RNA sequence: UGACUCCCAAGAGCUCUUAUCGACGGAGUCGUUUGGCACCUCGAUGUCGACUCAUCACAUCCUGGGGUUGAAGAAGGUCCCAAGGGUUCGGUUGUUCGCCGAUUCAAGUGGUACGUGAGUUGGGUUUAGAACGUCGUGAGACAGUUCGGUUCCUAUCUACCGUUGGUGUUAAAGCGAGAACUGCGAGGAGCCAACCCUAGUACGAGAGGACUGGGUUGGGCCAACCUAUGGUGUACCGGUUGUUAUGACAAUAGCAGCGCCGGGAAGCUAAGUUGGUAUGGAAGAACUGCUGCUUAGCGGGAAAUCCUUCUCUAUACAAGUUCUCGGAACAGGUUUUAGAACAGAACUUCGAUAGGCGAGAGGUGGAAGCACCGCGAGGUGUGGAGCCAUCUCGUACUAAACGAA
RNA sequence: UUCCUUGUCGCAUAAGUAGCGACCUGCACGAAUGGUGUAACGACUGCCCCGCUGUCUCCGACAUGGACCCAGUGAAAUUGA
């Protein structure tokens, strides 16, 4: 119990450490997003990444979010730590009216 | 909480009361007098350690999950053996099983060491540390720690025998230790 | 599979020896209704209930 | 993964539209995005470099498993796709040379630590 | 919480639990086994605190589960009056006899604080108000002790 | 493992190995093992009895 | 007979027998081939192949170390040393074998009842049905083909994998215990590739192109872990079909073996993530040199051997060591990070061990009631609402010493 | 129905002792022990394709009934010692 405690109050403060130095804003599914995604992977190349929230995980400072998009005509899924230093920018563009917290039903979709 | 036994052992040796045990051996210039506290900044952050604990417990587990063996087809006429081991030894030379046949049993809370163990971040007010990856055990169990035998850390660097703070100093005034990265980009030379 | 040969007394009288009963360390004798228990059983309510 | 059997679609213009993948050329399990497996040519357009039946090399540029990042991203498409590369000469491991001309569609950023560099210099769009 | 499938599917298992807490409420104190008891205590608790909050919210999620129109009004009247200041802890449990013909230990249990209850239960003790903890760090500072001299 | 290896190891087991085999292979063997007393050296603690 | 090793050396190799070979003829070794015998078993020792699990030998397929070359370098040939670790997936065929395709560092040869059916299969073969070809007057036959054709057993002993109970180990309480160790000894771990630098250097006319040393990225194998990801998540949340019931309304409940759909935290798990695939010493294989001066001695010397890292280990009978207790240790009860039982670990009332209650996190996704819009299905607001599988924190109300035991 | 034989050629596959179409050298086809075809039909025996899948790569989680444990009752083959 005690090992829990001590894991929840160091997440408590990693979580209240990187909000005082960056703007994060509030993403629910159906909200489109737009952000830009540093890859260290590839020489640190920073592109802008827009699709539709179909995903979320509140787990601290490791909460994860998904997007949708069409990248020239084929549907490409994105999966990001909300809290990831390489996410140097978040705005909320639109917020689409759904019923549920998963919009994987948006995969079967034709559009 | 203690036995009679375990309490008197600790009142002997004027220690405060403690909850486990372990006896670590050294060298003769190693030694500390009974009652040293010792804290997280006997570890110096960017060093590798070990680390020893009890795995997680499994039960009694069958040859599939305790040695990765292959089983039996699903279908196609198999007969209920399906998770079975197989042939265990040949027929009369030797006429019995060898010794170490992998069979089932109890698999897991047993004693195991991870090496070279990367030591992040070293938080002393909280005596925490951060340390890369995986370590044996459930949460809340006790592991033990030591210097990597396969990536020995500098002699010059380590505290020795430990590191022995002064009694003049704060609690709130420590501010957690990262390990050095250096300043070269592993990520802009490829 | 069967037994190859009979089980002699001696053997049989070996493998049934650790399951002999063993006696109750500990035993509580109510008062009140003369019950005789182990502990953590419960027989009687005191008076003025 | 993609292993023995696995139908991917062709995304140059070397004239193959549809190939089979023979063989992951690493790994037991199979082949993930960023990898280059050996294929059988099964659908091809009439005039082109490749032929329907050729035995060729291609480089995962798409797959349908989610690959997952240094930073604890994910990426997952929606399809399998291939970029065809050249097997004639098997002495040079490293960065091959692509058959065709132009990539359609979206190439992963993993191109460039495999070292699929050419690849990555051929296409419009990354993902 | 360790919730026990008493070697029954879950219909059959859940209609048996919401059988034993109706008759426990019609009764006030039912003998079943040991493990059957460990199950009950906490959706008796349950359907008290239903009972306490009183809402027509409430007694609709209480009539999904008790069975009978005397069980559900005991609940909302009789039991909502007589557990209103006691926080938790509606019922007791206690171990009484080794049943003949399978050897299954036995229990009583009962709704408390009543009369011809099995003991007699603590005065119903309002809750402090929440404390905040300290931290793990200051509460081990606070933990360090010596052996008591003995010897 | 060689005599000479053994030799460097612990030279009092080969005339314990050598003495054991000489030994009739009876319940009375290990009584006998146990009063050979083996030293790699000139000291012995035994210097009270009478030897 | 077969396989392998050796002896001779005509001849081939431009010259040159033995770098590579080797006619005519000889000597052996092994016990895998084809065979010979008929000693065991006919009051039964169930086939070939596949699967699963292996283990041994070395006459070594790869990786490691060498001598020689008809060895410039690269790539090889040949022989010696070496069994530590390895030695693929597919197409046809019942096939072993073998061919073919794509790979690989390589895709070894053999023994283990041609290892392994009280461990799995049952495609071939080898009962009874049927057909073709052929042979037979015929009933039928084939060592030819073809389609079909019951695979029993609850483990007593040895062995093996696990887990405990008792017991010897004089101690001074006729001694009984709780901890912490040491490790005689045993087990485990042992792999490889590609790229880059050294270096387009050495070598070579050129084309080509290193040894050594150091990095990086992969693959395989092994040891763990669950933060995130994916799967599952049968007493969580929501949607929905048929029916029965609560008279109806409203809100629910049972059943449709989670009724069916969409999600889902913990837990488990790999398809996920980590950690290893070392170091140092000792002795030394082929081989290599130095000293001698005929007996020898010494130095260097490999993925091999022995210690060292890792795991077990005092029933290690020469039975070990240290600290402590003596109404001690147990037992019982509430549990659990542990678990078949047993065992371990926590807690046991001057107590947060479990339940309950309260708060928060997390999941779901917008309860009821009421109001407004609409003829209506329905929509909007009150309102990130309502609900609760789990997790944390607070709290003795219940059960754990309520043991005035 | 063809031993040699996995005959040879063609289609097909990355690869096809299979299958289909050829050829004729029919070991050892052949005309009511019928010859050659044939729409419809077959829980008959082959071959190929699409869909689909835990058949497999490679197995995991969950659910019920046994197996485990306690209390009742209580067999079997087998057995020179
Ligand atoms: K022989
Ligand atoms: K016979
Ligand atoms: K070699
Ligand atoms: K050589
Ligand atoms: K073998
Ligand atoms: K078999
Ligand atoms: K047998
Ligand atoms: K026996
Ligand atoms: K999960
Ligand atoms: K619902
Ligand atoms: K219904
Ligand atoms: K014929
Ligand atoms: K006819
Ligand atoms: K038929
Ligand atoms: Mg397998
Ligand atoms: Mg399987
Ligand atoms: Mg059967
Ligand atoms: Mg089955
Ligand atoms: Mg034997
Ligand atoms: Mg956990
Ligand atoms: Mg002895
Ligand atoms: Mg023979
Ligand atoms: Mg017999
Ligand atoms: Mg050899
Ligand atoms: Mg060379
Ligand atoms: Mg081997
Ligand atoms: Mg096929
Ligand atoms: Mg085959
Ligand atoms: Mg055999
Ligand atoms: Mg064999
Ligand atoms: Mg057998
Ligand atoms: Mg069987
Ligand atoms: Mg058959
Ligand atoms: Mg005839
Ligand atoms: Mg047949
Ligand atoms: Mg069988
Ligand atoms: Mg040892
Ligand atoms: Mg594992
Ligand atoms: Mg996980
Ligand atoms: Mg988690
Ligand atoms: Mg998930
Ligand atoms: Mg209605
Ligand atoms: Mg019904
Ligand atoms: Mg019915
Ligand atoms: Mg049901
Ligand atoms: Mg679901
Ligand atoms: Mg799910
Ligand atoms: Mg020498
Ligand atoms: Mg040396
Ligand atoms: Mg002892
Ligand atoms: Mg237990
Ligand atoms: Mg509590
Ligand atoms: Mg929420
Ligand atoms: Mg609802
Ligand atoms: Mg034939
Ligand atoms: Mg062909
Ligand atoms: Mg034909
Ligand atoms: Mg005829
Ligand atoms: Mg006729
Ligand atoms: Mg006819
Ligand atoms: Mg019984
Ligand atoms: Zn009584």
């Amino acid at each position: 119990k005690t090992a829990k405690h001590i894991m929840q109050i160091v997440d408590k403060e990693a979580v209240e450490e990187v909000r005082t130095r960056r703007e994060i804003p509030e993403i629910r599914p159906g909200y489109i997003v737009q952000l830009k995604v540093e890859v260290p992977e590839n020489k640190r190349r920073v592109s802008i990444v827009k699709g539709i929230v179909i995903a979320r995980r509140n787990a601290g400072l490791n909460s994860t979010f998904r997007i949708r998009r069409l990248v020239a005509g084929v549907g490409v899924e994105s999966m990001f730590p909300l809290y990831s230093p390489n996410l140097r920018e978040i705005k909320v563009l639109d917020k689409k009216r759904v019923r549920r917290a998963k919009l994987y039903y948006l995969r079967d979709k034709m559009n | 909480h203690l036995t009679m036994p375990e309490l008197g052992h600790f009142r002997a040796q004027g220690v405060p009361l403690k909850r486990k045990l372990r006896e670590f051996p050294v060298t003769e210039d190693a030694l500390l007098p009974v009652g040293t506290e010792l804290g997280v900044r006997h570890f110096v952050p960017g060093q590798y350690v070990d680390v020893t604990g009890i795995t997680r417990g499994k039960g009694f587990q069958g040859v599939m999950k305790r040695w990765k063996f292959k089983g039996g087809p699903a279908s196609h006429g198999c007969s209920k053996a399906h998770r079975k081991g197989g042939s265990t030894g040949q027929r009369d030379d030797p006429g019995k099983v060898f010794k170490g046949r992998k069979m089932p049993g109890h698999m897991g809370a047993a004693q195991r060491t991870v090496k070279n163990v990367w030591v992040y971040k070293i938080d002393p007010a909280r005596n925490l540390i951060w340390v890369r990856g995986q370590v044996p055990g459930a949460e809340g169990n006790f592991v033990f720690i030591n210097d990597a035998c396969y990536k020995k850390p500098d002699i010059s660097k380590l505290p020795f025998p430990t590191y022995l703070a002064p009694e003049d100093e704060d609690p709130s005034e420590l501010e957690p230790l990262v390990a050095d990265l250096g300043e070269v980009d592993p990520f802009m030379l490829a | 599979a069967v037994p190859k040969k009979k089980v002699s007394k001696h053997k049989r009288g070996i493998r049934n020896g650790p399951k002999a009963l063993k006696p109750v360390p500990v035993i509580i004798r109510c008062r009140s209704c003369g019950r005789v228990k182990l502990p953590h059983f419960f027989c009687c309510s005191g008076e003025r209930g | 993964f993609i292993q023995m059997g696995t139908v991917l679609k062709v995304v140059d213009n070397s004239g193959a539209k549809k190939v089979m993948c023979i063989q992951a050329l690493k790994g037991k399990k199979g082949a993930r995005l960023g990898d280059t497996i050996v294929a059988s040519v099964k659908e091809a357009m009439p005039n082109g470099k490749v032929k329907k039946g050729a035995v060729v090399y291609g480089v995962v540029v798409r797959a349908a498993m989610q690959r997952g990042r240094v930073d604890g991203s994910e990426v997952r498409f929606d399809d399998n796709a291939v970029v065809l590369v050249d097997n004639k000469d098997k002495k040079t491991k490293t960065d091959r040379q692509p058959i065709g001309t132009r990539v359609f569609g979206p190439v992963p950023h993993e191109l460039r630590k495999k070292k699929h560099l050419k690849i990555l210099a051929l296409a419009q769009h990354i993902a | 919480t360790k919730l026990r499938k008493l070697g029954r599917h879950t219909g059959h298992r859940m209609s048996m639990l919401r059988t034993l807490v109706s008759q426990l409420v019609k009764h006030e104190r039912i003998e079943t086994t040991i493990t059957k008891a460990k199950e009950v205590r906490r959706l008796a608790d349950n359907m008290v605190q239903l009972g306490k909050e009183g809402s027509l919210d409430a007694a609709r999620r209480a009539a999904g589960f008790v069975r009978g129109d005397d069980v559900i009004h005991k609940i909302f009247t009789e039991f909502a009056y007589r557990y209103k200041d006691r926080t938790g802890g509606y019922t007791r449990m206690l171990r009484t006899r080794i049943r003949v013909g399978d050897a299954a230990p036995m229990a009583y249990i009962e709704f408390i604080d009543r009369e011809n209850e099995l003991r007699q239960s603590n005065p119903p003790t309002p809750q402090p108000p929440q404390r905040v903890p300290l931290d793990p760090w200051a509460r081990s500072r606070l933990m360090r002790q010596y052996a008591p001299p003995k010897e | 493992r060689s005599l000479k290896d053994q030799m460097a190891k612990d030279p009092t087991e080969v005339i314990r190995k050598a003495v054991w085999r000489m030994l009739p292979t009876n319940n009375l063997r290990d009584d006998r093992d146990r009063k050979l007393r083996i030293f790699e050296g000139n000291e012995h603690p035994f210097g009270d009895k009478p030897l």
